[PDB]
DNA sequence: CCAGAAATTGGCACGAAAATTGCAATAAATACAA
DNA sequence: TTGTATTTATTGCAATTTTCGTGCCAATTTCTGG
């Protein structure tokens, strides 16, 4: 499956996603430091056999958390600044998000 | 059979006091190896296993 | 009239199939096709593959 | 690991590092050794009862006429098999004693230096446990894989390393030579395959 | 030459924490075995009896193994090397401060009744735990705030890709299909040995050379024919499914091998063999060539609707339902009927199961 | 400090424990050199 | 399920248990209808080749002229009309059991062709120059006294000692009077279930008549009599009148 | 691995050794189970053709109408269905040994077909015009009495003198009474090892019982009896009770 | 609140249609010797 | 001028196994009147 850029990362708290807009991209004018999330992305981990422990995990917590793994872009350590510009390049034939 | 001795035996240091160099016999080369390489393939690229 | 095994000169109408050869290459994927091509290269001295070395 | 070579191959360090150990040990010029190794000329192993020396360099037409005249009375070969046969049939003690007698009797300056060098080389070979035919490769060692890793790059491309490419070339040539030898292929092609295997190993 | 560097996995981090922990020799061996038994999600994969057997000494009881395991479970991240989900959640909750508003209720729910929460009862659970709906919502929210997979904090690895065989692109307003030139196999006849075919040369070499030359020519022709057949079949398939590449699924057409076989004038066995383990790259993604063949059901107008479109419609309808009252298969069937799709309840249940979607009673929330 | 794989770990543990002592071993690069020389068809080995 | 109650049948069963670890040829002898095929299939089931083929072959239905081609096979150009290679029965049952049923009807010319294959296990096809080696266990069944045939001269002496490594003889039903009533009850229940009748058992006089009759067809004749009695019954019990076929 | 202890069976071994330098055909006669196959393979092993093929052929298992095709081979186009040339058994066994097992069951029509190949080694393939010459040593074995059959008239006279250059007759086991006990011990050890039992000998009564039975199947019957005794054995010594099958 | 009624789900079964796998030499065109 | 040996051009049929949709019903969950 294809990687998706999204703000719905299952394993992170609500505070870390405060600076991302509805499309999963940081706002213009945000002050960021090392370890902050700039673009949220998930990678399809793939199908499994769905053993009863995995079924229990999916039933109790959810299905989104069990199908994708976080692969976001983060600020490198020892780097800070203000977000002044964001550019989005999309392949022809792919649907554009709201930011684009 | 004891795990302590098994783990301790792979952390030892060899003892030596000299270095020897010479020509290698075909029998010596065969004694070094653990198997014969027959195919030029490296990675399956499908299962990503050797 | 009789059931036996014999050697004789007869005049017969004969049917025969003609399909099986080169049809196995269609089902193979690209990797298996390359492996089979390498195996064919090993045995045939007159076959070569393009190289950049 | 190891690779079983279909035919013997000379070690380039003991051939192309001046002074040539193989040439100085066999008392042959380096040009003749190179010509014999890369399947360009013949060399006599056993002279027989004919007028042929034990290290005489022949050519294709000379070998053909020698065969059509004498027949099965002389043995001639080309490639690394001939060099290994020459190295395997030498007796070091007799060579050493004859060279020492010649050095004691004859007096010169350049010949003195040459005989001294060959005597020292032969006595070094005798004193150590090495044998001359070990300078011709029959089994090829293979380095452990973790010392020659593959390069992983973005997009799922592993590419390749130089050492792995050289190993692949050697293995391909060896396998083709094995298949050609076991099929009784014509000699005009197997000679070219042996030359290419020698070049790949070098 | 860049040789690459070393990375730290979960087990490397756990062993680093083990080495700096005041363990004895036997305790360190037990910890080594336990850390070896931990998988990438942070859960223990073998029973403690296997670890005790692997220690190899008869002087050691299971209680010492339990103590070492409890000590290891407090490493970073907390909850690693847990036996099951209940143990992991209890370990995580044990480290919370006592001032948390709903620690006790969450601990009670996790320790006693975890199957009811998994089955989405929300009715028998209230009776068993004697709680109201005001506190149950907060307790469930606190439970859902924990980490079910503590071992993914040190996640390592890389995705694996696939090289397509045919490329589809929209040029000049119409879709065009070509072969991927980076993966197309090709051969060539060695001109040296081929030109060695001298008539004056010995016949024994000449017959060998001629036979091998004709075999090489036959093999090259076979490869060319295979490539041409693959290109023709792929182009025909893309031409048939032309509305899919412009609007995705829900617009698939129902087609079988007979349609393509009639279109390209070949046998169904050839079409079956060609479209095996071969991929196609489109602006939408990478699809196997067998992805475009599907069954169908009837339609009120008189036409046919593919099963892929019905699965997509079912997923869309389920994903946009009311969490208070989830849709059942009878309700899903009556929603697809207004569009004229004549499908049975059992087929809708089969489609829902194929998408790995729980039944209606197990999807309801506590909103 | 560079390539004694066991020595690095032991030194780190001793430093954290407050014991400033080392147990040096063989550098890994010398083992790599030995393997590389052996791959050339030359028998090089350690004595005693 | 089968019924073994007589002491002789239990002794035969114990022998079958004991010889379960061997791969020797077995020769089964008896009268008609004693249960030779039952014993052969039980031997196959209790052996190490339980999941392997059990090729049962009637050696009297193979034509004389094509006898070799049926058991050994032939290559492509063995004779006129041979189009493709084909295996025999010794190669079809490789790794399993071959059951030669009614071996006493084989003519001497046909018996001479089975000499080397039984012991060696190796043979050549018809038109093949490569030796085929197989691993087949030989069970043979007959209802004629093989020893008497060998002494008379109607059976080859070289084959009896190859086949008769282990010999089992099944006694007639006339000597197994402890085994008659259970068989009658078994067949009665089977046929009552099959035909949906209402019979349940035999009267005491009927039991006496059944036990006193010198059965010549053995279990097959008993089964036929029970089936006829069930078919023509009308009452709850099968009295002496329904068994009017017996004299 | 074979047992040769009787005085009659050692003269045969000496005679086999003495003919190691010969290439004449050999004819082996006896009863059934005496060991004709053992003697034939020992003759082959102790000769100069030790590494050469040993083709054992049951001459009674070849169909009547394809006898020549099997023995000599055929060329392409010889008959309808001959799509390629195929060699025979005389070419298959070229340079080695051909063992015609059970030669006594060959019809008079089939005996006249191999009348020139035995002495000359030259023949023509079916549909072939060139003459083929082979170098094969012929061993034949039979349990009949070939001389008596020739006297009767059901065996060809011209074949007996082509085959019987050297004649070896193996006495029955009932007369080689020095071999019964060594053979019994050999077979007992073999079968005890194979079936993983604990038997290691016979009692005195069992030995006295094995020395009086008139073995009709000879060594094969003895082997069968020992195998039955081992399979049904219980203790460590085979008593007379286990040998009631005699 | 309780218990009977009703709706829901999935394992098994049925026929029908669709996909998969075994089979191995010929038809015809063209250049060459009388 | 022709009859014949050699070289390109043939990428299907026929069983057999597997998957499709949809009905029956036992077990389970949800609903509603007294
Ligand atoms: N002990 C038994 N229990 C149940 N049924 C039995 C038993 N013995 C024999 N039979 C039945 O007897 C019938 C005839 O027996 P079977 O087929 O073995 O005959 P047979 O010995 O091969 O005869 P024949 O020599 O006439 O071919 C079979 O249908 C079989 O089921
Ligand atoms: N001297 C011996 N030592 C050991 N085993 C022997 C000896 N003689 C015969 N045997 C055994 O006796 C068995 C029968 O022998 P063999 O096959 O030679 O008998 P045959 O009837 O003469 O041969 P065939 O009928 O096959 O031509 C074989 O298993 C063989 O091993
Ligand atoms: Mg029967």
């Amino acid at each position: 499956g294809p990687e998706e850029i999204t703000a719905d990362i299952p394993n992170v708290g609500e505070a870390a996603l405060s600076k991302l807009d509805e499309s999963g991209i940081v706002y213009i004018g945000a002050e960021v430091t090392g370890g902050d999330i700039l673009v949220g992305k998930v990678t399809p981990k793939g199908e499994t056999q769905l053993t009863p422990e995995e079924k229990l995990l999916r039933a109790i917590f959810g299905e989104k958390a069990s199908d994708v793994k976080d692969s976001s872009l983060r600020v490198p350590n020892g780097v800070s600044g203000t977000v002044i510009d964001v550019q989005v390049f999309t392949r022809d034939g792919v649907e554009k998000d709201k930011r684009a | 059979k004891d795990l302590l001795k098994f783990l301790k035996a792979q952390t030892k240091t060899e003892e030596f006091d000299a270095i020897k160099i010479a020509l290698a016999s075909p029998d010596m080369i065969r004694s070094w190896s653990f198997g014969e390489v027959k195919k030029p393939e490296t990675i399956n690229y499908r299962t990503f296993k050797p | 009239m009789k059931q036996g095994l014999q050697l004789r000169l007869s005049q017969q109408l004969a049917m025969t199939p003609q399909l099986q050869q080169a049809i196995r290459l269609l089902q193979l994927s690209t990797l298996e096709l390359q492996q089979e091509l390498q195996q064919a290269l090993e045995s045939n001295p007159l076959l070569e593959q393009i190289d950049t070395h | 690991g190891h690779i079983e070579l279909a035919s013997p191959t000379a070690h380039i360090w003991f051939l192309k590092s001046l002074p040539s150990r193989i040439g100085l040990l066999l008392d042959m010029p380096l040009r003749d050794i190179e010509r014999v190794l890369y399947f360009e000329s013949y060399v006599v192993i056993e002279g027989g009862m004919t007028n042929l020396e034990r290290q005489q360099i022949l050519t294709e037409e000379q070998y053909l006429d020698a065969l059509e005249e004498f027949g099965d009375e002389f043995d001639a070969k080309m490639g690394a098999e001939a060099i290994q046969a020459l190295l395997k049939s030498m007796d070091l003690e007799q060579e050493c004693e004859q060279l020492r007698e010649e050095l004691n009797e004859t007096n010169s300056e350049t010949k003195r230096k040459k005989l001294t060098k060959r005597i020292k080389l032969l006595e070094a070979f005798v004193q150590s446990g090495n044998k001359p035919e070990w300078m011709i490769l029959t089994v090829l060692p293979v380095l452990p894989p973790d010392l020659r890793p593959l390069v992983p790059l973005d997009g799922g491309r592993f590419a390749t390393s130089d050492l792995n490419d050289l190993y692949r070339r050697v293995i391909n040539r060896n396998n083709r030579l094995k298949r050609l030898l076991d099929l009784a292929a014509p000699d005009i092609i197997v000679r070219n395959e042996k030359r290419m295997l020698q070049e790949a190993v070098d | 030459v860049y040789q690459g560097e070393t990375t730290q996995t979960l087990q490397d981090y756990l062993m680093w924490q083990v080495e700096l922990t005041p363990f004895s020799d036997t305790d360190r061996a037990i910890a080594t075995s336990i850390v070896d038994a931990v998988d990438e999600t942070g859960y223990l994969t073998v029973p403690l009896e296997d670890i005790l057997e692997s220690i190899g000494d008869e002087e050691i009881d299971i209680d010492e193994v339990e103590a070492v395991l409890k000590r290891i479970q407090r490493f970073d991240p907390v909850g690693v090397a847990a036996k099951d989900l209940r143990d992991c959640l209890l370990i995580q909750l044990s480290q919370f401060d006592k001032t948390t508003p709903w620690l006790e209720e969450a601990r009670l729910i996790i320790s006693d009744h975890l199957d009811l929460l998994a089955n989405h009862d929300f009715r028998t659970l209230m009776r068993v735990t004697r709680l109201k709906e005001d506190v149950l919502k907060e307790a469930v929210n606190l439970i859902q705030s924990l980490d079910p997979r503590p071992g993914q904090s040190i996640q390592t690895g890389e995705p694996e890709y696939v090289i397509p065989d045919v490329l589809v692109r929209k040029h000049n307003g119409h879709w065009t299909v070509e072969l991927n030139s980076d993966s197309i196999p090709r051969l060539q006849i060695n001109q040296h040995y081929a030109s060695m075919c001298n008539n004056a040369r010995n016949d024994g070499d000449s017959q060998f050379i001629r036979s091998n030359l004709q075999d090489a020519k036959w093999l090259i022709k076979s490869l060319e024919s295979r490539n041409d057949t693959l290109l023709r079949v792929s182009r025909c398939i893309v031409e048939q499914q032309q509305a899919f590449f412009e609007q995705g699924e829900e617009y698939m057409k129902p087609m079988v091998l007979a349609d393509i076989a009639q279109a390209v004038e070949m046998h169904e066995s050839t079409i079956s063999r060609v479209t095996t383990q071969k991929y196609l790259h489109s602006p939408r993604g990478i699809f196997e060539l067998k992805y475009f063949f599907s069954s169908h059901v009837n339609t009120e107008g008189g036409g046919e609707a593919s099963s892929t479109a019905i699965r997509a419609l079912v997923k869309k309808l389920i994903a946009a339902e009311n969490p208070a009252k989830p849709l059942s298969d009878s309700k899903l069937t009556s929603l697809l009927s207004e569009q004229g799709i004549m499908v049975a309840r059992r087929t809708v249940a089969k489609y829902r199961e194929s998408l790995s979607i729980p039944p209606s009673n197990q999807r309801k929330q506590l909103v | 400090k560079s390539d004694d794989v066991n020595g690095r770990t032991k030194m780190y543990k001793n430093i954290v424990d407050g014991n400033h002592q080392m147990e040096p071993g063989m550098p890994e690069s010398f083992n790599v050199l030995l393997k590389e020389i052996r791959s050339l068809g030359i028998n090089i080995e350690l004595e005693d | 399920e089968y019924v073994f109650e007589s002491p002789k049948m239990k002794e035969i069963l114990e022998k079958i248990k004991k010889i379960s670890c061997a791969e020797c040829p077995v020769l089964i002898t008896g009268e008609s209808g004693v249960g030779k095929e039952v014993v052969a299939r039980l031997i196959h089931k209790l052996s190490d080749r339980s999941k392997e083929p059990f090729v049962a072959l009637n050696v009297a239905s193979i034509p004389r002229d094509i006898f070799e081609a049926e058991l050994f096979g032939y290559e492509k150009g063995a004779f006129t009309g041979a189009v493709s290679s084909k295996e025999g029965f010794f190669e079809l049952a490789d790794g399993g059991t071959l059951f030669l049923d009614e071996i006493g009807e084989l003519s001497l010319e046909a018996q001479a062709k089975l000499l080397r294959v039984i012991e060696s296990g190796k043979f050549y096809r018809l038109g093949g120059r490569k030796e085929i080696e197989v691993n087949v266990r030989i069970l043979a069944a007959t209802n004629r006294n093989i020893k008497e045939l060998v002494k008379e001269g109607k059976f080859r002496e070289d084959l009896y000692y190859r086949l008769g490594v282990i010999e089992i003889e099944i006694p007639p039903l006339r000597e197994r009077k402890e085994d008659i009533i259970p068989l009658a009850n078994h067949f009665l229940k089977k046929f009552s279930r099959k035909y949906a009748k209402e019979v349940e058992g035999f009267t005491k006089s009927a039991q006496e008549l059944l036990l006193s009759y010198p059965w010549y067809g053995n279990v097959r004749e008993l089964k036929n009599v029970i089936e006829r009695a069930v078919l023509f019954s009308e009452g709850k019990f099968i009295d002496r009148g329904e068994l009017s076929c017996l004299v």
